[PDB]
RNA sequence: AGACCUGAGUGUGGCAGGACUACCCGCCGAACUUAAGCAUAUUACUCAGCGGAGGAAAAGAAAACAACCGUGAUUCUCUCAGUGAGCGGCGAGCGAAGAGGGAACGAACUCGUUGCCGAAUCGGGUCUUACAAGGCCUUGAGUUGUGGCACAAAU
RNA sequence: CCAAAGAAGGUGUUAGCCCAUUGAGCCAUAAACCUGAGCGCCUCAUGAAAAGCGAGUAGCACUGUUUGGGAAUGCAGUGUCAAGUUGGCAGGUAUUUGUCUGCCAAAGUUAAAUACAGAGUAGGAAGACCGAUAGCGAACAAGUAGCGUGAGCGA
């Protein structure tokens, strides 16, 4: 399954030629598998507790229509751009479910 | 490493009409102000004390 | 040995070769490499040019293993070919096979005239080395 | 008078020297022969204690990493569960048998696994397993004669059963083929190197067209 | 299980209900002592994660520490020597408040073994940690393989030597490899490795 | 086979498989009186080799 | 004493601040008559004691438990998640 | 009446306290000195100070290396390497990490969690020669969860 | 005349044979340690024959410190603070996208290699070291006599 090597020290598939084995299944492969029960527990808890002040601010930003400002606010509060994208997506989904 | 130096010896300075070698502090004994720490002093440390390295 | 030093010869000389005038004082010029730009400038300038300043890009996490690339010339290939292997070797016949990476070399260089023709297995090769080794009746085989 | 010397960088400005005011920071090796003798004595006492078991447990063969050492071979930490399975052994039982087990090392190629499985086959063929109760021998255990035969492996690397690490054999002297005469090796290697060296800029110039 | 719901609720620390609960608890803890013995932990899930069991010989104490940076204890804010070392207010303690609370609890009650600690509440003036402690003389502790180790004499006052989780945190033992090469096994050990002058016998 | 020679004062024992220069040349002066057994004597070609082997 | 004042003031401060619905729902409780009936029904189906279980396991030694209410946070939560619970009773003063 | 929760007072059974502190662990922490001056830097993450343990301590079982044909907990040794790394009034000076040869190594386990059970748990009495990893008895703790089974060396 | 003993101490001068010593071996033995995980009895144990995994945490910001770690190596205070449905961390030049490799933090226990740089207990082996102003301050009723209010100093 893995691409065989060319036997050359240079090139696209450089390296000594061995009969490569495929990646074996690992117990860590479940970390990238959907967690439905964790999602259900988190939804129940989120419904129980309400919204964060950060979540309220982002939802007002999204209702007003300043998505870029919501993303900037999330980036400053969370510190990373990926987390800001995820939080803004969560708040948009919350608004759609309303 | 402590063989000539286990004293609180200090020089008396000039103006006392004695050599500026450090001397044993305190009184009441025969070593009081007796000169110390030097390879030329009676109970002092040898020159370039030998090492195990 | 202590009996061969100048100290033994200078017993009774009262100065041990440091003079009556200048004398032997603790640090008359500073300590170590002090003053390389002040009062030691001439020494540094004429004996160690290029000592001060910056030059080139930085390589933060330098690893010597990826950079490993020792070289051997064509006229030194007999060091890897055995005696009876070298004796029985000519163009068009059975040639000794030299494995460079097993012998500790990565690239084959083309300096000099190859003495005994052979088949060389090398990771790298210069163009002149490849051309010469083919002209001599040997060959270069790439390897990783 | 300083003259033409190397610029000194002797690196001895800390209180390394033991003196009247400093404990120092040194490490002498005056105990080296005594420690070597102690180590050999301890290895002999351990061998006598664990008799007849070999003093060193069985280790696999691995390939040294990086392009500087990938042509070299040495003993690894322990046999992978894949190699142990291919040799017909349960890893937990193999640990009790005297085989080191490493669950971290993955087999990225067939050759390494085959080498280590051959090591395991040879070891299990040479293995003499003593019975738990010599009045009731089970399947796979030794007999009275084999137990009496005993004998212990005291090799430095625990390699009497399986030998030293095996390197690939040298290629026999050969004749250059017509292709090897014709082909320009430098051009081939250089173009393969350039394919990766300029890959990004070639792909960027592939766009805008 | 119920643990998932408790853990998810405790991940929502800024929600309105959790802020209300923490407000009430913080007021209560403000009007209590610096060290308080608790019958049961405030967060059973966190305590059991950190090693607390509902067994005889397991104790929970809540410890209060004051917040803010460390002020250097020099008279009238007067330092000497190089201006590099002239700071009085801006310096920070190189040990976290969790380790400080663990060490306070340990030095107060020397008959107990500190196991772990967790954050329970925070305030503008104080932070509270609940410290898990174990009685080494309790038969239940001494005959239980899980916690049997802490009876051994090498674990006396392990919070004072930085062996707890917070101590490991402020020692840099959370990292391995190239992030902690000069930190392992300790700074002192690596400094001895890198600074002792080696004299080989033949050289 | 050294049992009878250990206690003889003035007779030093040696093993041909480990010859010591400190005993072959005491004080740095070559020319020590050496007594060879035939079996040890015959191993000198193997141990030290020849000019060609 | 300090603890008496603290418990009284804690009740006062819980009454005085704005209590979110998640916590305020526990203030509103079931009616007293219905509470008595539920407690009676649970009392009838109380779990076996140590002595009762010991006697039953001694009786079975010459060769499960009778129907009872599920108790304990873990087991009750598992019953709820798997929807085996017909009715769940929750205390209003858990701390 | 009583119960629970939160706190007391006594009885009973225990532990802590000080010493040592050469090495080891945590914090705190200088200056002389060098830079031919000196403030960053250096001395030095050292001395002094405070606290803690052992026969060793600490570390240790990959949120590790690497970029290989791949390696495989920790610790230590030689080398890497006084380094064509790097940090530095880029000055004085500092300055490591992979890999490789080795020492050692039966080296691996335990909780929490998640599923399935649900007191099967733990202390006390008392009897087995027995403060049994045993049997009986005990609301005494414990269901605001003790314990058992499975989780990649597994099936 | 001994020597499987020549071993270096003592005895009135320089001792293999004056003495002690210098071996094989014998006697005794609380437990602990080692031996078909030594070998019996009672008792007690015991082998095989779908979900999700550590949250004021990790990150960011500012400030301090530390590091060779350099648009920030680790840590600390405060702020505010996650993800897990396509997850997270690391991959030594900051950012936004992709693609690849390893690995799965925020709970815990673990021997051996290593230190003993002014420790201690019971024993040993010594030395191209010093030889009474030397060597430990101390070969002696030495941390003694003596001095100082005292910390201490100290023959
Ligand atoms: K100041
Ligand atoms: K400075
Ligand atoms: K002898
Ligand atoms: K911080
Ligand atoms: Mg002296
Ligand atoms: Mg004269
Ligand atoms: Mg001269
Ligand atoms: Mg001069
Ligand atoms: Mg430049
Ligand atoms: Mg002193
Ligand atoms: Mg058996
Ligand atoms: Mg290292
Ligand atoms: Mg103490
Ligand atoms: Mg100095
Ligand atoms: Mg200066
Ligand atoms: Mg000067
Ligand atoms: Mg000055
Ligand atoms: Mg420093
Ligand atoms: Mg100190
Ligand atoms: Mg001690
Ligand atoms: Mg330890
Ligand atoms: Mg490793
Ligand atoms: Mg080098
Ligand atoms: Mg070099
Ligand atoms: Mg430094
Ligand atoms: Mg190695
Ligand atoms: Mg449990
Ligand atoms: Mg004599
Ligand atoms: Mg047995
Ligand atoms: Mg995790
Ligand atoms: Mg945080
Ligand atoms: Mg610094
Ligand atoms: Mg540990
Ligand atoms: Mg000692
Ligand atoms: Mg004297
Ligand atoms: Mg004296």
């Amino acid at each position: 399954a893995p691409t065989p090597r060319t036997g050359i020290i240079a090139g696209f598939n450089k390296g000594h030629v061995t009969t490569r084995r495929p990646r074996q299944p690992s117990p860590n492969d479940r970390f990238a598998v959907p967690h439905k029960h964790l999602r259900a527990v988190k939804a129940i808890i989120a419904d129980l507790v309400g919204l964060s002040p950060l979540e309220k601010r982002v939802q007002e930003f999204l209702r007003v229509g300043k998505e870029k400002r919501a993303l900037k606010y999330c980036k400053k509060r969370l510190g990373d751009f990926t987390a800001a994208k995820k939080k803004r997506s969560k708040m948009e989904e919350a608004l759609r479910h309303a | 490493r402590l063989s000539g130096m286990n004293h609180s010896a200090h020089s008396w300075g000039t103006g006392r009409a004695v050599a500026r070698i450090p001397r044993i502090s305190g009184g009441g004994t025969s070593t009081s102000g007796a000169g110390a720490f030097g390879n030329m002093c009676r109970g002092g440390r040898m020159f370039a004390p030998t090492k195990i390295f | 040995p202590t009996r061969f030093k100048k100290c033994r010869h200078q017993r009774g000389s009262t100065f041990c070769g440091y003079g009556r005038v200048g004398k032997h004082r603790k640090h008359e010029s500073g300590r170590g490499n002090a003053g390389g730009m002040h009062h030691h400038r001439i020494n540094f300038d004429k004996y160690h040019p290029g000592y001060f300043g910056k030059l080139g890009m930085d390589h933060y996490h330098r690893k010597k293993n990826p950079m490993w690339k020792p070289t051997i010339n064509l006229n030194n290939l007999s060091r890897l070919i055995a005696a009876e292997e070298a004796a029985k070797a000519a163009k068009g016949g059975t040639l000794p096979v030299v494995d460079l990476q097993s012998s500790g070399y990565a690239k084959l260089l083309g300096n000099g005239h190859i003495q005994v023709p052979c088949i060389v297995k090398a990771r790298y090769v210069s163009k002149l080395a490849d051309k010469k080794i083919r002209k001599a009746g040997g060959a270069v085989v790439l390897q990783a | 008078p300083k003259g033409n010397n190397a610029i000194p960088h002797v690196h001895q400005k800390k209180h390394w020297n033991p003196c009247s005011s400093q404990k120092g920071n040194v490490k002498v090796f005056l105990n080296q022969p005594a420690q070597k003798h102690r180590r050999r004595r301890l290895r002999l006492l351990k061998a006598k204690k664990v008799f007849p078991r070999p003093l060193k447990a069985l280790r696999p063969q691995v390939n040294c990493p990086t392009v500087r050492h990938n042509m070299k071979r040495r003993l690894g930490r322990g046999f992978s569960p894949a190699e142990l399975k291919a040799a017909g052994l349960n890893p937990q039982y193999a640990a009790t048998i005297g085989i080191r087990v490493d669950s971290r090392r993955k087999n990225k190629s067939e050759e390494g696994m085959n080498v280590n499985v051959q090591r395991l086959k040879t070891y299990m063929s040479k293995l003499v397993l003593f019975p738990m109760n010599h009045k009731k021998v089970q399947k796979g255990e030794a007999s009275e004669e084999e137990v009496k035969a005993a004998t212990q492996d005291r090799s430095r690397f625990g390699d009497a059963a399986v030998g030293a690490v095996v390197y690939p054999s040298a290629e026999a002297p050969r004749a250059v083929s017509a292709e090897e005469k014709s082909m320009c090796v430098y051009a081939f290697l250089k173009k393969n190197h350039s394919a990766v060296r300029f890959f990004g800029t070639r792909s960027s110039r592939a766009a805008r067209k | 299980g119920a643990f998932m719901y408790l853990n998810e609720l405790w991940k929502k620390k800024s929600s309105d209900v959790m802020r209300f609960i923490q407000r009430i608890r913080s007021w209560e803890f403000r009007h209590q002592h610096t060290v308080v013995r608790l019958r049961r932990p405030t967060r059973p899930e966190k305590a059991r994660m950190l090693g607390y069991k509902t067994k005889q010989g397991f104790c929970v104490f809540r410890v209060r520490v004051r917040r803010g940076g460390r002020k250097r204890p020099v008279h009238k804010g007067i330092t000497y020597g190089k201006p590099k070392t002239s700071g009085v207010l801006g310096m920070k303690l190189n040990k976290n408040n969790q380790a400080v609370a663990e060490q306070r609890l340990g030095k107060r009650f020397g008959n107990l073994r500190v196991l772990n600690s967790y954050w329970v509440n925070m305030d503008s003036t104080f932070k509270w940690y609940e410290v898990i402690a174990v009685d080494p003389m309790c038969k239940t502790i001494r005959r239980d393989p899980r916690i049997n180790w802490i009876v051994n004499s090498v674990h006396k006052h392990r919070e004072q030597r930085g062996l707890t989780s917070a101590g490991r945190k402020h020692r840099g033992l959370r990292h391995k490899g190239h992030k902690a090469s000069k930190l392992r096994p300790s700074y002192r050990a690596a400094w001895r490795r890198n600074n002792r002058i080696v004299f080989l016998r033949k050289r | 086979g050294t049992r009878a020679f250990r206690n003889i004062f003035g007779l030093d024992l040696a093993n041909v498989s480990a010859l010591n220069l400190l005993h072959l040349a005491p004080g740095g002066h070559v020319g020590r009186f050496v007594i060879w057994t035939q079996s040890a004597f015959e191993q000198l070609d193997k141990i030290f080799g020849t000019f060609t082997e | 004493p300090t603890f008496v004042t603290m418990q009284r003031k804690k009740r006062v401060l819980q009454r005085r601040l704005k209590v979110p619905p998640a916590l305020n729902q526990f203030t509103k409780v079931l009616d007293r008559a219905s509470r008595n009936e539920a407690l009676k029904l649970i009392k009838k189906y109380a779990p076996e004691t140590r002595k009762a279980r010991r006697e039953r396991l001694q009786k079975v030694a010459e060769e499960k438990a009778p129907l009872a209410v599920v108790t304990g946070l873990q087991e009750v939560t598992r019953a709820i998640e798997k929807k085996q619970a017909r009715m769940v009773v929750i205390a209003n003063n858990v701390d």
